[PDB]
Parts: structure tokens; C-alpha cells; sequence
């Protein structure tokens, strides 16, 4: 009963589930937002980063090869539609210049519009989408004319997408090395070598290259309350902040003072061995009339300057927002289990 | 009304029924309406009722005389005149900075008038279900009825920026003061060095001349009116000096005004009685509401306030002169005059019941109102002892949604074509498509929304998070804000103003959230009405069409979160949403084209999976067979620089088979269409004379002539053909043939191609204007020769560039100034201003509507859908 995220491992008190990409959204993964629980009980931005040529990856839930094909179909359709738009611009410009050339009309702009057309046509061929093979079982690998990127994979009914913002001339070499080092993994399984731990995956390395992962967590007993785990290396090139996706609206929610009452939430919670603060808020019903609903928020983020940054964000979801049909338990009911989980976090 | 199966609305809560024998004269520009209003007021003899969303007396009617001047001349001419004015009242001091001088102008309207007080003013209080959320609601009723015989209704309220000519000119030097309307730009002029009139100066001057129940007592002293000679005012009676904004800044010479397109009508007949009954009932209801006794504590507070005001006036040695009415230079008692409402129970003021006449132009008056408003009007009728005779089918308790139900019935009864020209578009669109909750908040919106993202070290010292949460100026730390102001750095110096603006925006963020629970979704059903009619046309496979003309973006700058959220909801309703108008049309067309070899229940899933492009089946269909969404734009040269500006389509006009020309003041948002929030006056005019027309070029049709001419003139202006010589926009003469054919396809194909050509020319010249594909992407670190051809959709600020749109860990910024910024227009010495080569090939004012603007970008402010 233990799991690892990023480079840290922890012990889980009871049954748990990770957040993976939406099966209904798998095909449009080039526009990646992140993993989610369901449509409405998600968080913002659950995905991982790696310093190997500015790498980002996502993990899908159980999908099939039809959706795996639909993903590359969408990636191709994007470039197709851009080509169509580019061609219609050329058509409109040609009609405009044909109407312009009429009996010594506007001068000193024909060269301008012609050089514009020249640029517009020069940037035409680079938008073609080319597919590759690379000798990888069941991989829809894409890329440019020579430099490849946008990796795809399908193992154990999962999807692994690996994109690199700055691939060089040896991009195929680098990405095939990386996917050679890649290895699938299973829930409640923790390896014994340095690498990266994300839900249902592990890539081994020397254990020193920078990383940044974030995911959300939820007990199967209490679906109304979720916890999102944040991990990153020390002094990473992205300098991710402890909040990272809260937008100063979950800090100060709106409510009617007539039927509910709010209060601060400062508790005690030590992660690993070091002690951490817990600054948030609590929403409590008032005994004036029948009000049985709750909500609260909290965040603890000790670390980062020398050790890997570890942040825990607690967020509650109201009854009836989704398939969940249970009232929100008060914080004191579920905080003991969070304390039990937080004390068992250690780095490899 | 027998030439078509479609008839008026016929329910129970209807305010009134159709009345024939009406003389209807439509108006297409504001100038014509103002001129006709001046002439009618010059003809006025007996009684005038005025109601409007915003009434201003600074406006010029005929170009030489203002509204207050015309009204005063009417009063001088008629010794038995009776004027009642009923604007809309904001429950707070002011929602914005429109004006606040209407009450004092009506006060000065009785100054020096022989005889008793023949004029009365009564601000209108909104009335809805619970009003806790309803404080924000208003009255959108516009009407002027003259001598119970001539009435007006439309969307053009007697306000600034409404009087526009056929040319659609961008030059603002001609207009005076507050008449140069352009909310988008930061106005950078200045008028009141020594010429114009300060807004505060005249009101404190009127306080000097005199020598929350404050509004109640001010209207009480308004009712206790000194109609005799008190003082000849220079600035409004012999020296008509223009007013100014609170900051008294104007639109600069090289800054374009914002053109304004609206429609209006004049009526004469028995329906003027309908409008007069509406005004009288509302006036009586508001008087009865006023009859309630206010709080004694509030009365004492107002007494102390007026005592302090008169003490300050006495301390002002120059101001402490002489008084004669109700004050007597402090030698009299206090001001607690007993209330005495002035009803409209006089038999002269009561309109006579009009006879039923035949033919002409039948008109119906439509109202939306709340149960509270109706019960207040019943209370007013009982209190004043006034009960006008009513037709059979009218109700007085309940709710009205006459505008919404009327639009629904016209949609359900239309046969060939519909033309719409509106201001807003907010209906149901399903659950949002291409936008998801896991997706990070957009670039610009996140910059506006999050307050700790920028300068974490500078925010952790001020620690004003708790201050802004608790909403306390004293809790705001003066020491920390002063330390940050004194911190070194020009960027810090700008950051002080930026964070002051952020506090101004975010000070009140808890208006009404948990009134029940947070929900999403629009309520009114005009969009799905269009979709259902279009789908019936698809199902029967016979020609039908619908247009929509709307503004590019709502009034104001594009850096205001509520305006951005309205753009989000507009795009979701139009196209983006998963069950939008385009999606519903595409689904029906796919279902039709796939009805050959497909099981009934199976097809509902067969139309769903993707093609080789990866996109679902129904996305392959072309909706341009049922929809032509268009906007309006122009350009000019002011002061040696190329400028462009949108034409705000503020009209609320609607056409139904060239037989009906709807008009009024109901938008396409819930706040106006649902009925329980806001009140309005829309009319539903019906013709009575037949005219032949070759609508589709092959089959003859029998429609009206006034409606046909109104639509022809609307298009004629819309294409630049009606404007005068010398303009910067050439006419679209090739559409003079196609204007009269709304059912032939070649007409809409021609207009659509012209729209696309105009859009392409504008895109070639400018890049800050809204378009689909961002042009600031090229100005970045990535090099073109490597092989970077992505073409990202433009954001809500089209110069904003995205390094990676999918997430927010990358981020971006603006690469070139936006028009609402100051560095756009002001040639700062430390930088160099950017100019653009003149555009070419641009004919007409209509341009394509950008449906890839803000694609996959999350612009939600988190504020109430109602407010």
C-alpha cells in the first residue's frame, strides 16, 4: 500500500486513485490541459515536465486503439485546416491585386503586397505533417520534414504523449533513447532505481536531471475531498510556485452570509519529518435554518530551496456536482488521514 | 393580417392587443429622429410624457436647439401644458458616470413659469422578485408621447452618441463635449480650461441658490417646486455651454469617434393611447410606492445633512446672500414638508378612449414586467382612483414576457426569411466546447484575475490579501503601500497605478454568489428558436434563411473582465458551444444527408464519430445555407494617421417576411428577455397594404412596402451606398441589384464574399483589430526557416502571443500595443509611435465575423451571470 509521484514515495492509508487524462478527450491531446478526475471535480494542470529537450507528458485512462488513431487524426486535421486557411488567404490576396491593377491605380504598394504574397507562399510548405516509424511497437510518431516530435504510445490501454519544444537535428535519436529508457508501471508498485514516478509509468535515469510533476489524489471512501500533490526539483528552469492553479478565487470564495458562516483554517501538519503550516479557510452552516453543506480549502508547501519542493493542496467539491452523492464531511473527520499520509513522504 | 397564417401573440398577461389605424413613420438614423422630435415638441399643446433609460437635456435636436430649450419654449407657448418625465433610477449613486443632472434640469424647467407647477418628475425604482440580486436591474423603457396623439418608441434614447449621420464618420472635432462617444479608447482631450461648465459647479450653485432617504427628500423638495422667477440661468437659457465628464477630458482630434447605428419609429393613432395608459399606470404605481413613510432615523440624518449644507453655505461669505422661498436665509424652520403625490387623475390628462379605425398600420405594444411591478401598479390605480377602460385579454397581476414570446411566435410562424439586427447575443449553448475546467485560465484573464502571481516578494511584505478579503480601507496597510510606492524602479512606479486599478476592480467580489448555488447557463431561447425553425426547413427541404448583425464586441475596452466574459458567452452561443447554433444546424444537416442507409436510433450515434480529419461527422456540413453572421467596421484618416473603428450596432430591429418590422428595447440577453428582471417597450407593427416583390428572383411575393423600404435603406447604408461624397469608404454598388432579394442564394453569396474581402484588407493593414490568426506570433525568439508553421488562433487581445496555448506554465505577453492603451496613441518621447500604411480595396462597412477569435481560451470572470 505505497505509491510514488515524481521522485518521492509515500504510504497510503486506504484505497486510492490517481488522476489521468479524460478518455472522452484523449483524441485532442495536442491541446493538453492535464489529467482530471471527472469533468467538474478536476484541478488545473496535472502534467509532468522533464529537462530532456523541454519534455512534457500526459497519461490517459483506459482507452482503445480507435481513440489512439483518432488522436493522430486530430493532430493531422489541425495542420490540414491551417493549410486551407493559408490557401484562402492567397486566393483573397490574388483577387485584391487583380482588382488593384486597373489603369494606373494606387502605386508604391504593388511591391509591398507582392512581397507579402512572397512571404505567405514561402511559409507554405513548412506546415506539412509527416509521420515516422522509428521501429517502435505501436507508436504514432510525428514530426517535421527532418526533425521529429509529438511522440505517441499505447500500452495496457494507456496513452503516452511526449512533446519537445526544441528538438535538434538528432531528435529521433534522443526520443528513441528516451522511450527505450521508458517502462510501464502499475498502481501500488514502486521500483528500486532512480528515475521519475508518474501514474502508471516510470523512466529510469541517472537521477539528477531536472523534473516537475503535479497530480491530484482522492480517497475512494470520501470522493467529496481531493488532494493534489506537487513535486519539483531544486532550482528548476520553470520555477513553479506552490499555488500553481488556484487563481485567488478558491482563496476567497463567494457565499451568502445569511445561510452559511466562514472561518479561517490554520492547522498543524508535518510532511516527512519537517513541520509544515496549513493556511486555508472553512465554510460552516448556520443553525438559523436547515443548512447541511460544507466546503473548505488548505495548502501546505514546505520545501524547495535546496530539497525538492513538496506541496499539498486540499480542495472540496459540493454534493451533486457530479456522480458523487454524499455530503461533504467536516475537516476534522478527514484531516487525520491526511496527517497519516503526509508523514510518510520520503525521497526515494 | 390574413395574408399570412402568423398572427400576434394572444395569451393572458399581455399588456395590450393589436390596434389598427396607426400612422407609422420609421427612423433609421438618430439625426432624423431628433429633428422630428423637435418639430413635434414645437407642435405640442396639452401634455407630454417622457420615459427613457437615460435622458439628457444637453443633446441637440435640430443642431441649434437643445431638448430642455425646446421643452421650455413649449411651456412658454402653452400656458396649460403638463409635462411628466420618468427616467430610470439607479438604486446606488451611479452604476457608472453617465450623468446625474436630469433631476436638477427638470427643477430648472419650472423656474420663472407663470402659474402653478405644471411639470413633475419621478425617478423609477426597479421591481423584481427578491431585489437583493435585483439592485442591478433597471428599466429599458423608451417612449415619448405628445398630447396623447403622437408617440415614439424604439432604441434611440435622448443621450449622447446617438445622433449619427449616414456617412459614419470617425472625426470627433465637430461634436461638442460629451457628444464625442467612444468608450473603448482612453479619452485624452480637455475642454474646460475656461469655457465649459463643471458638473459639480452648477449643482453646488443651485444649492447656494436654495440657501437612503436623501433622494426621497430631494424629490420632496422637487415636488415643493418654486415655479416662479428665481434666477435667470446663463449657462442654459442664453449661453448654452456644454457640460463635461467628471474628469472633464474629451476625445482628442486624432482619436476616432465610435459610430452608432440604431432604429426608431413614430406612431399616431389609438396605440398612442396604449402608450399613454402604460405611462400613467407606471406613474401612479411609483407615486403610490412613494406614499410610504421613510425611516425616522433616515429623516434625521437627512435633516442633519441639510443643516450642515446650509451651515457651510452661511460660512461661505459670498454665497450667503438672500433667500426667499422655504429657506429665507436661515431665518425659517427646517425642511420636512409633508408628502403630497401628484397623480394623473385629472380628466384632461386621462386619454380619451380611441375609436377602432381600419387599415393603416396595425401596431401592438409589448412590455415585460415583474409581479412586484404589476402589484405596485394595482396599488397605484387603487390609490389614485384611476381605472382606464381595458380590452379583453389584458392582465394586471403576474409577469409579462411580451418581447420574448413575440419573437418566439414570429420565429415559429416565419415562412421564407428573417433579418435580425441587434446588440447582444446570449442564449443557451449547452456545455462549453473546446474549453475545459482542467485547462488553465487564459493569459490576459489570469493576469487580471490573480493578484499574487506578479512580484511575490513585493506582495508578501504588503500582506494586503486579508485587507482585500475583509474590504477595509483602514485594514489596508498605509505603511506597506507607502513603502512599495517609495521602492525604487520605474516598473514599480507603474505597478502602483496597476495595483490601485486592480483593487478598484476587485474591491467588491462578493455581491451574490450562494443565492441558492452557483450555476451556469443562459435562459432565453431565441437562439434555439432560430435553430428549430432552421431544422424544420431542413426537414421539409424547402428554402429558408436567417441573418444576424451584431457589434464586434460590447461597448467599452477589451480589458474589462465582464466585457471579456460577454465575449466568451457570445462566442459560445454563436459557434464555440457544443450545442450552439452552428452545431445544431450542422447536426440536422448531417442527419438529413445520412438518412439514406441508416437505422433510426442508430443514426443518432452514426453522426457522432470522427473522419480522417479527426473531427465528428456533423462538423463536415456547411451552415452558410441558413446563417450569415456579420458585423460593421470602417476606417479614415484623422490628423495624418490611419485609424479604424467599429460601428456599434445598438439597434434592436427585427424583420419577419417583409410583413413585420419588430422594434423596441429588448436585447438578446436574459436580463431583458426573461421578464422578471428588466422592463421595456417593444412594438410589433403590421402592414395593411399589399405589394408585389420578386423575393428570390423567380417567384412573385406579396409583402409590405414600408417594411421593404426600411430594410432596403438599412442595407443601403450598411453597404456605404447612401453616404455623402468625400467619404473614405467607397460604395458597394454591385449589391444594389442584390439588396432586394433576401431569398435568392446569389445575394447572400455576394454579400459574404464582399465581407470576406473587407476583412482580408483590414487584416493586411492592421493586426490589433480582432481577427482569427494572431500576427504577433512571428515577432518572437523562434526562427521561420527552422520549419515553424503552426498558426495559433488570436487571443481576446490579438497582439497577445502564446508560447504554448495548451497549458499556462509557458505564458506570453503582448507584442504590440492595443488601442485601449495610452502608448498606442500618445507619441511618448522615450519610444517611437507606430503608423500603418493606408488600407486599400475596402468597400462598404460590413466585414466578416471572426469565429476563431479566442479559440480554446478560457475567459470567465467568475462573477454572477445575472450581474
Amino acid at each position: 500500500y505505497q505509491e510514488c509521484l515524481g521522485r518521492m514515495t509515500f504510504e497510503i492509508p486506504e484505497e486510492m486513485e490517481w488522476a489521468t487524462y479524460d478518455a472522452s478527450r484523449v483524441w485532442q491531446i495536442s491541446k493538453g490541459g492535464g489529467h482530471n478526475f471527472t469533468a467538474e471535480v478536476t484541478a488545473v494542470g496535472d502534467n509532468g515536465s522533464y529537462d530532456y529537450d523541454s519534455m512534457i507528458f500526459y497519461v490517459s485512462e483506459k482507452v482503445d486503439k480507435n481513440e489512439f488513431h483518432n488522436a493522430s487524426n486530430y493532430i493531422k486535421g489541425t495542420a490540414e485546416i491551417y493549410q486551407d486557411h493559408l490557401r484562402e488567404n492567397i486566393k483573397l490576396d490574388k483577387k485584391a491585386i487583380s482588382t488593384l491593377q486597373k489603369n494606373k491605380s494606387e502605386e508604391k504598394s504593388i511591391e509591398r503586397i507582392k512581397k507579402g504574397i512572397a512571404e505567405m507562399e514561402a511559409k507554405i510548405p513548412l506546415a506539412k505533417i509527416y509521420e515516422h516509424d522509428l521501429g517502435i511497437p505501436d507508436s504514432h510518431i510525428l514530426g517535421s520534414k527532418n526533425i521529429p516530435f509529438h511522440v505517441l504510445l499505447w500500452r495496457n490501454q494507456r496513452v503516452y504523449y511526449f512533446t519537445f519544444s526544441k528538438p535538434t537535428e538528432n531528435s529521433a535519436q534522443r526520443i528513441k533513447d528516451l522511450i527505450a529508457r521508458f517502462r510501464t508501471r502499475e498502481l501500488y508498485e514502486v521500483p528500486n532505481e532512480p528515475g521519475i514516478c508518474f501514474p502508471y509509468g516510470f523512466i529510469a535515469d541517472d537521477g539528477k536531471t531536472a523534473y516537475e510533476l503535479k497530480n491530484s489524489l482522492r480517497f475512494t471512501r470520501t470522493p467529496n475531498v481531493i488532494f493534489s500533490l506537487l513535486t519539483a526539483s531544486a532550482n528548476d528552469p520553470w520555477q513553479t510556485r506552490p499555488t500553481s492553479g488556484l487563481y485567488d478565487s478558491d482563496f476567497r470564495p463567494g457565499y451568502d452570509r445569511q445561510k452559511w458562516k466562514k472561518s479561517a483554517l490554520l492547522d498543524s501538519l508535518h510532511i516527512g519529518k519537517r513541520l509544515a503550516a496549513f493556511e486555508g479557510w472553512r465554510l460552516d452552516p448556520r443553525p438559523d435554518s436547515g443548512e447541511r453543506e460544507r466546503a473548505w480549502f488548505g495548502l501546505a508547501h514546505t520545501g524547495g530551496t535546496l530539497d525538492p519542493l513538496v506541496a499539498i493542496q486540499v480542495q472540496t467539491f459540493q454534493k451533486g456536482t457530479d456522480d458523487l452523492t454524499d455530503y461533504t464531511p467536516p475537516p476534522e473527520e478527514v484531516l487525520p488521514r491526511l496527517k497519516a499520509l503526509s508523514q510518510s513522504i520520503e525521497q526515494r | 393580417a390574413i395574408s399570412a397564417p402568423g398572427c400576434f401573440i394572444k395569451g393572458s398577461n399581455l399588456f395590450s392587443e393589436k390596434r389598427a389605424g396607426n400612422r407609422v413613420r420609421f427612423f433609421t438614423t438618430g439625426r432624423d429622429y431628433f429633428s422630428d422630435l423637435a418639430s413635434a415638441l414645437d407642435s405640442a399643446s396639452s401634455s407630454i410624457f417622457i420615459t427613457g433609460w437615460q435622458v439628457n437635456y444637453d443633446v441637440l435636436l435640430d443642431g441649434r436647439r437643445s431638448l430642455w430649450q425646446c421643452l421650455r419654449q413649449a411651456l412658454e407657448r402653452s400656458p396649460a401644458l403638463k409635462v411628466y418625465v420618468m427616467p430610470w433610477l439607479s438604486p446606488s449613486g451611479s452604476l457608472g458616470t453617465y450623468d446625474f443632472e436630469t433631476m436638477l434640469a427638470v427643477f430648472q424647467l419650472n423656474a420663472g413659469l407663470e402659474g402653478g407647477a405644471r411639470a413633475f418628475c419621478t425617478p423609477a425604482i426597479q421591481q423584481s422578485d427578491m431585489q437583493g440580486l435585483g439592485v442591478a436591474f433597471s428599466h429599458h423603457q423608451k417612449s415619448v408621447v405628445i398630447d396623447n396623439r403622437i408617440g415614439y418608441v424604439g432604441g434611440i434614447d435622448l443621450a449622447y452618441g446617438r445622433r449619427d449621420d449616414n456617412d459614419f464618420s470617425l472625426d470627433a472635432s465637430g461634436r461638442r463635449g460629451n457628444d464625442a462617444y467612444n468608450p473603448g479608447l482612453p479619452h485624452l482631450g480637455w475642454m474646460a480650461e475656461d469655457e465649459h461648465v463643471s458638473s459639480m459647479g452648477l449643482m453646488m450653485a443651485t444649492l447656494f441658490d436654495l440657501s437612503g432617504s436623501l433622494f426621497w427628500t430631494l424629490h420632496r423638495l422637487m415636488q415643493a417646486r418654486a415655479g416662479g422667477h428665481q434666477q435667470p440661468y446663463r449657462y442654459l437659457d442664453e449661453a448654452p455651454q456644454p457640460l463635461a465628464s467628471p474628469d472633464n477630458a474629451r476625445l482628442a482630434a486624432d482619436q476616432p469617434r465610435m459610430p452608432w447605428q440604431d432604429v426608431h419609429c413614430r406612431i399616431e393613432g389609438p396605440s398612442v393611447y396604449d402608450l399613454a395608459r402604460n405611462f400613467i399606470d407606471r406613474w401612479n404605481g411609483q407615486q403610490a410606492y412613494l406614499a410610504k413613510t421613510p425611516a425616522l432615523q433616515d429623516t434625521a440624518l437627512v435633516r442633519s445633512a441639510l443643516e450642515a449644507v446650509m451651515k457651510w453655505l452661511n460660512s461661505l461669505a459670498a454665497a450667503a446672500g438672500l433667500e426667499n422661498y422655504l429657506d429665507e436665509k436661515r431665518n425659517l424652520r427646517l425642511e420636512l414638508d409633508p408628502p403630497t403625490p401628484c397623480w394623473i387623475n385629472a380628466p384632461e390628462q386621462l386619454p380619451q378612449e380611441p375609436e377602432v379605425r381600419r387599415g393603416g398600420m396595425t401596431v401592438q405594444v409589448l412590455r415585460s414586467a415583474a409581479a412586484r411591478m404589476l402589484e405596485q401598479e394595482q396599488a397605484g390605480r387603487l390609490g389614485a382612483g384611476v381605472n382606464l377602460p381595458l380590452q379583453v385579454g389584458v392582465s394586471t397581476e403576474g409577469v409579462q414576457s411580451n418581447c420574448k414570446d413575440a419573437m418566439l411566435l414570429a420565429i415559429s410562424g416565419a415562412q421564407q426569411f428573417i433579418y435580425i439586427e441587434n446588440q447582444f447575443f446570449q442564449s443557451e449553448f449547452g456545455k462549453e466546447g473546446e474549453v475545459f475546467k482542467d485547462l488553465p485560465l487564459s493569459g490576459p484573464m489570469a493576469s487580471l484575475r490573480d493578484v499574487g502571481s506578479l512580484r511575490r516578494d513585493f506582495v508578501v511584505r504588503i500582506r494586503l490579501e486579508e485587507a482585500l478579503e475583509q474590504r477595509d480601507l483602514w485594514l489596508l496597510d498605509w505603511a506597506e503601500v507607502e513603502k512599495i510606492a517609495q521602492e525604487p524602479g520605474t516598473e514599480a512606479r507603474q505597478f502602483l497605478k496597476s495595483m490601485l486599478a486592480m483593487w478598484g476592480v476587485n474591491a467588491q467580489g462578493w455581491l451574490t454568489h450562494k443565492l441558492g448555488e452557483a450555476q451556469h447557463g443562459l435562459l432565453n431561447e431565441i437562439g434555439e428558436a432560430l435553430a428549430r425553425r432552421i431544422e424544420r426547413a431542413i426537414q421539409r427541404e424547402h428554402p429558408f434563411h436567417v441573418y444576424l448583425v451584431l457589434p464586434v464586441h460590447p461597448e467599452g475596452a477589451l480589458n474589462v473582465p465582464n466585457i471579456m466574459h460577454q465575449v466568451h458567452l457570445t462566442q459560445q452561443s454563436l459557434v464555440f458551444g457544443e450545442q450552439s447554433l452552428v452545431k445544431r444546424i450542422q447536426r440536422q444537416m448531417a442527419l438529413k444527408a445520412l438518412e439514406g442507409k441508416s437505422d433510426p436510433a442508430q443514426a443518432r450515434e452514426i453522426i457522432e464519430r470522427k473522419d480522417a480529419r479527426g473531427r465528428p461527422v456533423y462538423e463536415q456540413q456547411d451552415w452558410s445555407r441558413y446563417l450569415t453572421l456579420l458585423n460593421l467596421r470602417t476606417w479614415a484618416v484623422l490628423g495624418g494617421r490611419v485609424v479604424t473603428e467599429q460601428i456599434y450596432v445598438h439597434s434592436k430591429l427585427l424583420i419577419a417576411d417583409d410583413r413585420v418590422a419588430i422594434l423596441g428595447s429588448a436585447n438578446i440577453n436574459d436580463r431583458s428577455l426573461q421578464g422578471e428582471r428588466d422592463s421595456e417597450l417593444a412594438v410589433m407593427v403590421r402592414d395593411s397594404e399589399p405589394l408585389t416583390v420578386r423575393l428570390d428572383g423567380k417567384n412573385d411575393a406579396i409583402v409590405g412596402k414600408a417594411i421593404h423600404q426600411l430594410r432596403v435603406n438599412l442595407w443601403k447604408k450598411h453597404f456605404g451606398l447612401s453616404q455623402g461624397p468625400g467619404g473614405f469608404v467607397k460604395p458597394a454598388s454591385e449589391l444594389s441589384a442584390y439588396l432586394s432579394i433576401p431569398a435568392a442564394q446569389e445575394a447572400w453569396e455576394a454579400i459574404q464574399t464582399l465581407a470576406k474581402e473587407n476583412t482580408r484588407a483590414y487584416e493586411r493593414t492592421f493586426n490589433f483589430i480582432p481577427q482569427n490568426i494572431s500576427q504577433t506570433q512571428l515577432q518572437l525568439t523562434p526562427e521561420p526557416p527552422k520549419g515553424f508553421e503552426d498558426g495559433f488562433p488570436a487571443s481576446i487581445w490579438p497582439t497577445w502571443a502564446y508560447r504554448k496555448p495548451g497549458e499556462l506554465r509557458a505564458g506570453g505577453q503582448l507584442m504590440e500595443p492595443m488601442p485601449y492603451q495610452e502608448i498606442f496613441w500618445r507619441s511618448s518621447n522615450l519610444t517611437s509611435v507606430k503608423t500603418f500604411p493606408p488600407p486599400n480595396g475596402v468597400s462598404g462597412f460590413i466585414t466578416a465575423l471572426p469565429t476563431s477569435w479566442t479559440r480554446g481560451e478560457r475567459n470567465d470572470s467568475g462573477l454572477n451571470l445575472s450581474i
